[PDB]
């Protein structure tokens, strides 16, 4: 429709403005072409014409599905912008006219519908619980409450996965908890679905119920979700294997029999392929998940070793991205905190030293911490068989005694403390 | 990832 491109403002209003339904239906349209152009729409111009009252209005009707469809279009994009914009969207009353329109017998209105709940409930948590509030739980998983989810149509349930994954979303405060718990059965039944987008946006949500409490994390492994983001975690796409990686890592925080199931899963038979991957965030992604395995049980570090999963320690703290190489410090200090000393000599025969202590001379004042704290780790092992000296002549020989020698005349206090005290009870 | 326009 030629005619309503490329419409003034003035025009839209004189339009929607008239008393008549058709001329509202084609400044409608001409509103929703103008909002839906790629350089800068008019988003401000549309608000402080008074438009969105209106629209909100046409949502409601049910005799003239074509207008419900271009200001459900038209809304969508002004929700889409900044949280003033979608506040102004949420101010005109579109919540309930949104979630109305979920049971349209037009798919494509029904969609649009999805799509503008996922904006508004995408601002934050005070829209996000808001919309929960006024009751799209239920009318959103009944649209997925079919026998088989590859009858419906890819790109309205790729909408659906994304507005459920806005509802998981946020913190401070996190989702409701009976929210969660009515939305997780269909979060996992989509996390088994063929499509990448739906995988990506599904283990997304899992990511973002899975960052927080032991209590939350229990919720979503309770479901027996683990095995399936550990085959995520193996996916040759990207999209997927970010957030798949993002929920194993969250899980980890939990307990050491919550972090047991993720082992159990198989999922460091993974990590030789994320803790050399190409992408810099998968690796420091999956460095800092193994911090988080070797800060648990000895028989935890065990598998870890068994997997041969410690040359890959050695590696990334040898040649990585700072931020990864700090998170194998983390990994490091947690390993010889809670190790066994047989666990702990092995990680000096695989060559942590040299790599371990080249990192002293990082501007970093943490990861100089944290490798120090690691060295007392190594050094108390060394003390239970009588091999102090081996370890400070192989300290010596890498050019480590050179860097912990100068940490003495430090700034930081925790720094100068640990440097003063290995020297004169080891050097 | 946030919001989206159509």
């Amino acid at each position: 429709n030629q005619g309503t491109v490329n419409w003034s403002v003035e025009d839209i209003v004189k339009g929607i403005n008239s008393n008549n339904l058709e001329s509202q239906l084609q400044a409608t349209q001409a509103a929703r072409k103008l909002l839906s152009r790629e350089k800068q729409p008019p988003i401000d111009n549309i608000i402080r014409a008074g438009l969105i009252p209106k629209f909100v209005s046409f949502l409601g009707k049910t005799d003239c599905s074509p207008i419900q469809f271009e200001s459900a279009w038209a809304l969508t994009n002004i929700a889409s912008g900044t949280s003033e914009q979608t506040k102004a969207v949420v101010d005109g009353g579109a919540i309930p006219a949104f979630i109305s329109l979920l049971a349209s017998p037009h798919a494509h209105i029904s969609e649009q519908a999805v799509w503008a709940l996922g904006n508004i409930a995408g601002d934050g948590s005070a829209f996000r619980d808001l919309v929960i509030k006024h009751g799209a739980i239920d009318p959103l998983l009944a649209l997925l409450a079919v026998p088989d989810l590859s009858t419906l149509a890819c790109g309205y349930l790729r909408n659906l996965t994304w507005t459920l994954s806005n509802l998981c979303r946020n913190k401070n405060p996190a989702p409701p908890l009976d929210a969660v718990e009515q939305i997780l059965p269909t979060l996992v039944r989509l996390l088994h679905h063929n499509d990448p987008e739906v995988l990506a946006d599904s283990c997304w949500a899992i990511s973002y119920l899975t960052d927080g409490p032991n209590e939350r994390i229990e919720m979503v492994v309770k479901k027996g979700v683990v095995p399936q983001l550990v085959k995520l975690l193996g996916a040759t796409e990207l999209p997927i294997v970010t957030p798949a990686l993002r929920a194993i890592g969250n899980i980890v925080t939990g307990t050491d029999e919550q972090t047991q199931k993720v082992i159990d899963a198989g999922a460091l038979a993974v990590f030789p392929s994320l803790l050399t991957n190409p992408k810099t965030n998968i690796q420091k992604e999956a460095t800092w998940t193994m911090s988080n395995i070797t800060a648990g049980r000895q028989d935890q570090i065990q598998q870890v070793v068994n997997h041969g999963l410690v040359p890959f320690l050695v590696g990334v703290l040898s040649k990585a991205d700072f931020k990864t190489q700090k998170e194998a410090a983390w990994a490091i200090t947690n390993y010889t905190s809670g190790g066994t000393v047989e666990q702990i000599v092995y990680l000096v025969h695989c060559g942590i030293i040299e790599p371990l202590m080249n990192l002293l001379s990082a501007k970093d004042t943490k990861i100089i911490q944290v490798i120090l704290d690691a060295i007392s780790n190594i050094f108390q092992a060394a003390e239970k068989l009588g091999e102090t000296e081996k370890l400070s002549i192989m300290i010596e020989e890498c050019g480590g005694l050179d860097k912990i020698e100068a940490l003495q005349r430090h700034e930081n206090e925790s720094v100068y403390k640990a440097s003063l005290n290995l020297i004169e009870k080891y050097f | 990832l946030g919001k989206r326009k159509y």
